[PDB]
């Protein structure tokens, strides 16, 4: 789901 | 400068000399400052007074013009005996600052009154009188067409005095050659710019002494070439055959006089001369062309000009036939064209002659124990006959020469050279034989395959070659493919003839590539032992490509297991290499496999099991292994990843079982390793992917995860410099989001960041990652514009709003800057583009952005030229006015 | 050409003004103007200039005077500066008193000479040595000094780097003496407001040079009579502003304020005096004053920005500069307020730079009062009738101010202002035009703010489809429209689409709200896709009732556009049977059209119906696996002969053809891989029509069939067997006498389809009959003069000609090198002479960037062929060049290293013929 | 610009 | 021009 596409690009 | 010691005469002394130069080149009385006692620096000096002194022309004031002129008169009689060459420069300056008509305006006749009776004027006086009507409307100086108006109106008028004074510089000891080789270049002048406009040569002295200079034996090359330069430029004076009378006819009587001349020369061979004699009688032929073609064999249509070039295309060195050539491509345009069959048919006598003497000069000589290099100076000699040879030969009729040079071969015992040269010449116009109906090629092809391996190596050579053109044929004749082969194959089995052989197969591969599923099997063994015939890279490639091509039309049955055997020979070695413990080079093996996956594209229909699928599941996991084991290795890397690519296009639409494998390896080895091959591979496979609404959150998140250790790298010192190969990579792979799927790129977190990094790196000192940056920036704004209101352009059109909002002031304001203060002119037609871009979607935010961007510049440019610019660039109706403005505008910074 | 007779110029000029036929205008202008670009300029203008006869003569020959001037000083011998110098001056003391308008032509043509005349060096001082005291002679004096620093960066003047630089260090040393005769000018005569206008409008000049010395303008009492006028009440428009201009001109100069900064501290002290002098213009209501000086209080803050942000309220980074904006954008007049717009942008702009907490405190509440201020200007009058129009003097105005409330609400935080806004409503008792405007700025926000911010959205969302049908249509207006920006929001809560829905009904039923309730829709319709399978019905009978309800074009295709884009979401079970009850009602009408055969067809156009199913075959785009049923193929081939009858009936009219061939595209393009079972009857139908009526869309749309479908093997044969079909009607017409000319679309259109060809498969056009006769006519129309079908043919013979070019030996390029090889053996020399003859004779300098991209592929292809070509095309070419020319230009051709170059060559070379 | 335009076509994208 | 061109890719195709 879409949502989790946005936590991967957070990291560093 | 004095430390200019070492210019004259190890890099370490002459580097230091050099840093001077380019500091002084921009610098402006001050040049000639030199000379403060003169003594024997002073080539630097005189070399920098032309250049200067020429740039002074439109910088210097009307105060002190005979000043010019009277320090130049003065130094050119002082450098009498450094060099002939800066006599030229000298009077090149002079010249082109006497012609204008301002200073003491001094008219041809000024000169020739104030220097004529003077002995030793006329060295000079020749030499400026030479260049001047030379540089009217000519080089380096501008055309100046403000001037010319007048000037050549009163030359013609002018003519009559210097053709005066030269007739005194050959009574004045036209004894020994340097006189006369200024006096014929000066008149060379006089002729060329038609000056002369009347019919009184035929009571000159000039015209025969230069004619007289060209018979000798006795006469220097240097004088013999400026003799026969002069000719020419007489030639080419004759603007048309009868626009003054004919001066033409005392000219062409001159040069008909050289025979006896040019045979002697050749006698002697004085090799020099026979060419000056064969340019002259070549610019004849040019220079009446016309009148031979229309007018055959009538007044200066006289065809003793064709039979001047046929003893001069007779003549064994063949450095003297080939400067005809240009004359005989001339004759065959204009006979190709008027299709009167008398003015065919005289010709084709002379044609033929041509092409018979072409042709003997195409043979090898007897000694000969190879095959031909098509790299020697003869091999080189020999396309340009064949290239001359097709064109004539198709006027002519390609079966009639074809017929009988075949003839040639069949009858009276022909040698080995005149063969061998038959059968490169039957190569040359197979290709260019009717098809449809004529069964003589098929003579020719079967009487080679039953040629015998013992005629020497050059006609196995080129009758392969010859084999290869006919490809064409055995195409339409398919019962010959199989002994073609054979005789390919057996010629692939001897070094000198294996790359040959390879060609030949090849062509016979892509040309027959439908009617080969028979044949395939017997390439397939070829490919397999590739190592072992000693072949060239292209030939072995070529050999490779033909199978994979041939593989590609096979019925969809047996491609799973022929592909397998073409790759497994590759595939093996790859898998010994990585039991190897380092070192090893898998480059040879992975190439080899991208020329086979780059060409095996079958035709499948959808639903259908696409064949190749298999074969790369299978190979899939060796290629991931050597990419893995090699990841710091840049170059094996790309290797690597053109194999890779490749691969993936092979399966066809079923693409989708390996894309994500790949670009999750992908991601994987470049988070360690940042070799931009990556990033460009991950734009092929947006480019080629991204329309896929299945692959395109996919290759988001492939963006996302390559972009993370890209800005990491830039973000270091020297980042942009270090790194410009990333920078055109990363923008090349942003670009084809725009382009595929610009929505999912514009919603995403990563387009900010993105266009920040673009904006750096406009300040890249690198003209491919410069072009790359600028082509994202010009793209992603053009996906503002909508000029189809029918179009779902509605969502784009409002996610640009966002983007642009935020980073299009920070955009206009650094591509302005980067323009004034960063960058050279190569990049002002990209960033103008950008700059009209952004017009076209929003034209009065633009003019906003411009005008904060004028402020924001960092006295000497004025608030004037800041709004004049503002308005130069916001009112263009097109984009080339806006590379204009902000070229103007640059160069005030 | 010949002197033309003095009295054949007065009639010229005469004609000019005074012919009561007005193409007798047409002619005077076109011979006059040819009179001033000839040699003859000069004599006759220094004629007419010394007889003084009339003004019409005296303008026409002073504005020829500096046209020659400025154009043509090099066609005057170095003797002849200090006769027309003195000859100028003569005319311009003459004619002093005759007309201003002939002064200014004098004043420029005098400053152009004296610009590029470097023997008159100090001609400043010499002017004013022999003009000064005379107070008749200080109006063009003045006149001539205002102008002669506005050319001296004229390009129309021919002026080195070297001589303009030495030009304005000498202007700059002179600049002083100026001065002193502005300020004689005031002694003199300082009591009359033309003489003011002349002396501020040229200290204006000379500031805006950059020459003045700051600090001895400093010392000067001009500035504070320059202040004193703008003080005073009692001055002209004209004065007021030429005073304005100058006090900016004086601004503009001192951007570098550290090494100007007594004269600095005296602008920004003078204009800060100003405010008392604006409050009163206010109170009497002298609109020209209060602009004037809003763009004077405006520059003050421009030029000092860094000051006030770096240094807030300390020396010239004083904060009165902010709050004489914020009292000018308080004043009623929408025209004040919007001068100092583009200041805010960049005041905030700065702002969102430097990330420093202690300037964003101080100056966020600047900027939420202005906020406050222009949200006050986006309020209609109390008596506004309808709905807020928008391409309108108030409607263009509210753009405005809502592109700079976005932009600077985002500094202060978009939710923020969005729930202060969403307060405004719900606290006291607003009045209409307060709640919409507070609408207004809220739905130019919405986008912009935070759906993580969820209840606020959600409570304004809900209040505002509950608001009753009895509230102001304005209101209700930009309700609709803040409705469709918050589309967002209904995505994220879908509780909200079935009364959002049912709120833009209502509107869409009422004919003002209607196109805003349509665009609205069309947004829900676009972002809400995944939840309008259940509302599919409702757009349906949208569709159904589309003319009903009386919507604008933009409107009802928006409409279409939407209810195709939800159509492609449904499931592969549901989309035929939803397809075609959306298209039938369309099919029907072009049905019954072909019914009615008893009429022209005028008035009976089934244009409209044929635009409508080009936008549902354009959308319907459904994601179907090749292992599915393609679900519009049914539909399609239903609709089929519906078209293709249409397209017979009309055979004869272009536009309706042309409608028809764009119908047929979306229609195939919609079918997805199932375009096999319908190209042929395509292609055939095209060539049959093509055959008797050669309309160049046809052409078009095989080039969009060569594009889209020339991959695959399968239909390059068909696509072939097209052009060829294509091509023997097309050449018969262009056959026939100006057919270049006359059908340059069908040019254009040919070449378009030719370059698919060479971009798709270009083995299959290089094996053809048809590939040499398609360069020959490539060749004869490189002759057209018309930019599009120029364009089309270069493209055309780039495209045909790289395709020799084969820089990667991996490819499979053999068979192609071989083929254009053959073409180009036959055909490439002619092609050279005709690029090379059509630079030189027929076209404009627009085509020599493409030719030298033709010409640069040739030598990219083969570069010791090209040598011969292009030398044996200069052999062939037609006592304007010489040989060394034509040996120079090959040269300089076949020697470069990029394609720019040729260009470069190609256009020099040009310019010889 | 022209009706080519209005097609969604080759002559469109960039 | 560069290691890109020995792709059959966008980069060659324009
Ligand atoms: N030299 C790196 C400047 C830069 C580019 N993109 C950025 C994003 C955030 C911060 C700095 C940068």
């Amino acid at each position: 789901d879409r949502s989790s596409g946005g936590s991967y690009r957070d990291s560093y | 400068y004095q430390a200019v010691q070492a210019l004259y005469h190890d890099p370490s002394g002459k580097e230091r000399a050099s840093f001077w130069l380019g500091e002084l080149q921009r610098s402006v009385e001050i040049s000639d400052q030199l000379l403060q006692i003169r003594q024997d620096s002073c080539y630097f000096a005189a070399q920098t007074m032309k250049m200067k002194i020429q740039t002074s022309f439109y910088e210097l004031p009307t105060d002190s013009h005979a000043s010019l002129r009277d320090s130049l008169l003065t130094h050119i009689q002082n450098l009498k005996d450094l060099s002939p060459v800066i006599v030229t420069q000298l009077a090149l300056a002079i010249a082109d600052l006497a012609l204008q008509m301002p200073s003491w305006k001094g008219c041809v006749q000024t000169l020739v009154e104030k220097y004529s009776n003077d002995v030793t004027s006329l060295p000079f006086l020749l030499e400026i009188l030479t260049v001047l009507p030379e540089e009217v409307h000519s080089r380096s100086l501008r055309i100046g067409a403000n001037r010319r108006t007048e000037i050549i109106e009163d030359l013609a008028f002018y003519s009559s005095t210097v053709v005066s004074l030269l007739m005194t510089c050959v009574e004045k000891a036209g004894t020994d050659e340097k006189m006369l080789m200024k006096v014929f270049r000066c008149l060379g002048s006089w002729f060329n710019l038609g000056v002369l406009d009347s019919n009184f040569m035929a009571n000159n002295k000039l015209l025969a002494l230069l004619f007289e200079v060209l018979q000798q034996d006795k006469t220097s090359s240097n004088l013999h070439e400026a003799a026969s330069d002069c000719v020419c430029s007489a030639l080419y004076a004759i603007e048309n055959v009868e626009t003054n009378l004919p001066l033409a006819m005392q000219l062409f009587q001159g040069v008909l006089t050289l025979e006896t001349a040019y045979h002697m020369a050749v006698a002697r061979e004085d090799l020099d001369k026979v060419l000056n004699y064969c340019r002259i009688f070549t610019e004849l032929c040019e220079t009446f062309l016309e009148k031979i073609v229309c007018t055959p064999g009538q007044g200066l249509g006289d065809l003793r000009t064709l039979e001047l070039l046929l003893i001069c295309a007779g003549h064994p060195q063949y450095e003297v036939v080939e400067i005809s050539f240009n004359f005989w491509y001339r004759l065959g345009e204009h006979l190709y064209k008027t299709n009167d069959e008398v003015i065919h048919g005289i010709f084709k006598a002379y044609i033929q002659r041509l092409l018979h003497a072409l042709a003997r000069h195409c043979q090898l000589e007897p000694d000969h124990e190879g095959v031909p290099e098509e790299t020697d100076d003869f091999g080189e000699f020999r396309m340009r006959v064949s290239d001359l040879v097709k064109d004539l030969i198709f006027l002519i009729g390609s079966m009639e020469c074809f017929a009988q040079l075949y003839s040639t071969l069949k009858e009276g015992n022909p040698p080995w050279e005149v063969t061998e040269a038959v059968l490169f010449i039957m190569a040359a116009i197979a290709k260019s034989v009717d098809p449809e109906n004529n069964p003589t090629l098929v003579e020719v092809l079967e009487g080679v395959v039953r040629l015998p391996e013992t005629v020497h190596t050059a006609v196995r050579y080129t009758s392969i070659e010859l084999v290869g053109e006919m490809s064409e044929v055995v195409d339409r004749n398919p019962q010959f493919l199989d002994p073609v082969l054979g005789y390919l194959m057996k010629g692939l089995a001897e070094k000198p003839l294996a790359s040959a052989a390879a060609k030949a197969i090849h062509n016979i591969c892509s040309v027959c590539r439908d009617h080969m599923a028979q044949h395939f099997n017997g390439l397939l063994e070829i490919a397999r032992s590739l190592d072992s015939f000693l072949l060239s890279p292209e030939a072995a490639v070529g050999l490779l490509k033909g199978t994979a091509l041939v593989l590609a039309r096979l019925p969809l049955d047996k491609i799973t297991e022929c592909l397998s055997e073409l790759c497994s020979v590759q595939v093996m070695a790859l898998k010994k290499l990585l039991s190897q413990e380092p070192s090893s080079d898998p480059t040879v093996f992975l190439d080899r496999l991208a020329v086979i996956f780059r060409h095996t594209n079958p035709i499948v229909e959808n639903g259908q099991t696409h064949p190749c699928q298999k074969v790369i599941q299978e190979i899939w996991p060796v290629l991931s292994e050597t990419l893995n084991k090699h990841r710091a290795d840049n170059r094996i890397v790309e290797r690597c990843c053109r194999c890779l690519r490749f691969a993936v296009r092979c399966v066809g639409k079923g693409s989708a079982a390996l894309l994500q494998p790949l670009v999750t390896q992908m991601v994987n080895v470049y988070h360690v390793h940042q070799h931009s091959c990556f990033l460009y591979l991950g734009s092929i496979l947006v480019d080629e992917y991204g329309m896929e609404e299945g692959c395109r959150q996919g290759l988001l998140d492939m963006l996302q995860a390559l972009c993370i250790p890209t800005f990491q790298l830039l973000e270091q010192q020297n980042g942009l410099q270090n790194h410009p190969d990333t920078v055109d990579d990363l923008f090349r792979l942003a670009t084809r989001f725009i382009q595929r799927s610009p929505v999912t790129l514009l919603r995403s977190q990563v387009v900010i960041p993105i266009l920040q990094w673009a904006i750096a790196s406009t300040t890249l000192d690198h003209r491919d990652a410069n072009c790359s940056v600028m082509r994202f920036l010009r793209d992603l704004i053009h996906t503002g514009v909508a000029n189809d209101h029918e179009e779902d352009f509605e969502l784009r059109k409002e996610l640009i709003g966002q983007v642009m909002n935020q980073l299009g002031q920070q955009l206009v304001s650094q591509l302005l800057h980067t323009c004034c203060f960063c960058l050279p002119p190569y990049t002002l037609p990209d960033v103008a583009e950008v700059l009209w871009e952004i017009m076209q979607v929003d034209r009065p935010t633009f003019c906003r952005w411009l005008e904060n961007s004028l402020k924001g510049l960092p006295v000497t440019v004025t608030h004037k030229q800041l709004t004049d610019f503002h308005k130069q660039v916001t009112s263009a109706e097109e984009c080339k006015q806006v590379c204009w403005a902000l070229r103007d505008f640059t160069r005030l910074f």
